[PDB]
């Protein structure tokens, strides 16, 4: 069976699940949400979302 | 009715990696007083986008429609007081 990764100029969103693990609450850490990083206090946040 | 003097928005649904230019488009109906679907264009311009606490659009002004357009475009406000 042949698996060909067609990486043209077309966007890269067909990807692999890397390391989705337990959410790190209240421990100062960076994050990797598909390409964005930053030292975050990642816990449940008090705002509305859309 | 007409395109009312009012407010609206949109929402993304599908990523379509086309990669080629588009020339034309055509609609699909099935028939057989003033109702009509209006088609103009979109232009390489720049606008102003004011947002609320909920995170929703409220107002909008162009940059190149008029002097007021660039006035709001650069002054980074919607009140925008007098001056040069
Ligand atoms: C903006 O975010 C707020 C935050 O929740 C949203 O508020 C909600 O608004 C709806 C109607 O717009 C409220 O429903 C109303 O509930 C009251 C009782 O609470 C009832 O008496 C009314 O007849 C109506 O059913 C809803 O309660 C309210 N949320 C809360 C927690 O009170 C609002 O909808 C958001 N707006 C947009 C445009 O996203």
């Amino acid at each position: 069976v042949v698996l060909s990764f067609e990486l043209l100029h077309a966007p890269a969103t067909v990807c692999g699940p890397k390391k989705s693990t337990n959410l790190v609450k209240n421990k100062c850490v960076n994050f990797n949400f598909n390409g964005l990083t930053g030292t975050g206090v990642l816990t449940e946040s008090n705002k509305k979302f859309l | 009715r007409d395109l009312p003097q009012g407010f609206s928005a949109l929402e993304p649904l599908v990523d379509l990696p086309i990669g080629i230019n588009i020339t034309r488009f055509q609609t699909l109906l099935a028939l057989h007083g003033a109702a009509a679907y209006y088609v103009g264009y979109l232009q390489p311009r720049t606008f102003l986008l004011k947002y609320n606490e909920n995170g929703t659009i409220t107002d909008a002004v162009d940059c190149a429609l008029d002097p007021l357009s660039e006035t709001k475009c650069t002054l980074k406000s919607f009140t925008v007081e007098k001056g040069i």
